[PDB]
């Protein structure tokens, strides 16, 4: 039977399968097609993350449904970064991330210069070249966004 | 069965309290309303606990 995978980036991947295959064997299809490594790949359905142990039958994925497929880093996780203004960002980093490379993630949604960025947790001020690791900054963490504006 | 707020961007569902996306990072919609009879699970709430225990320092 067919299911197909949409992806973030439109794209829509049309995959041939059988109702008992795992969330695996569909991920290695996925593989076969676009090069991605399974370790690599989160695929939702009715609204819930598949584990990869599971099959489509178990999920009650049926002929021609549609599956979504967003990418996320084998190691990583989310943290939050608060901003002043109260938006809330949420970020996809690394504990090797230094606070630098934090900040050019936040560049890209603020647009902001990492240089009037500072970036605040558990009450101090973080150094750039520290990574989120030597702060014990874990999974789900919020940090505070304040810009230095000039005058 | 999941309980939560539709991520418009990757249809999971993510929990009530959860200011982004837990799979693809996407903000919360602005007219989704947190419903004052949610019980977050338990590493939700130390997770909200410890941001209220921020605040009080
Ligand atoms: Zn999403």
């Amino acid at each position: 039977m067919q299911i197909f995978v949409k992806t973030l980036t439109g794209k829509t991947i049309t995959l041939e399968v059988e109702p008992s295959d795992t969330i695996e064997n569909v991920k290695a299809k996925i593989q076969d097609k676009e090069g991605i490594p399974p370790d690599q790949q989160r695929l939702i359905f009715a609204g819930k993350q598949l584990e990869d142990g599971r099959t489509l039958s178990d999920y009650n994925i049926q002929k021609e449904s549609t599956l979504h497929l967003v990418l996320r880093l084998r190691g990583g996780m989310q943290i939050f970064v608060k901003t002043l203004t109260g938006k809330t960002i949420t970020l996809e980093v690394e504990p090797s991330d230094t606070i630098e490379n934090v900040k050019a993630k936040i560049q890209d949604k603020e647009g902001i210069p990492p240089d009037q960025q500072r970036l605040i947790f558990a009450g101090k001020q973080l150094e750039d070249g520290r990574t989120l690791s030597d702060y014990n900054i874990q999974k789900e963490s919020t940090l505070h966004l304040v810009l230095r504006l000039r005058g | 069965m999941p309980v939560g707020w539709q991520c418009p961007g990757c249809t999971f569902i993510n929990k009530p309290t959860r200011p982004g996306c837990e799979m693809c990072c996407r903000a919360r919609p602005e007219t989704y309303q947190i419903p004052a009879s949610y019980q977050p699970d338990e590493e939700e709430r130390a997770r909200l606990a410890g941001e209220e225990e921020a605040l009080r320092q």
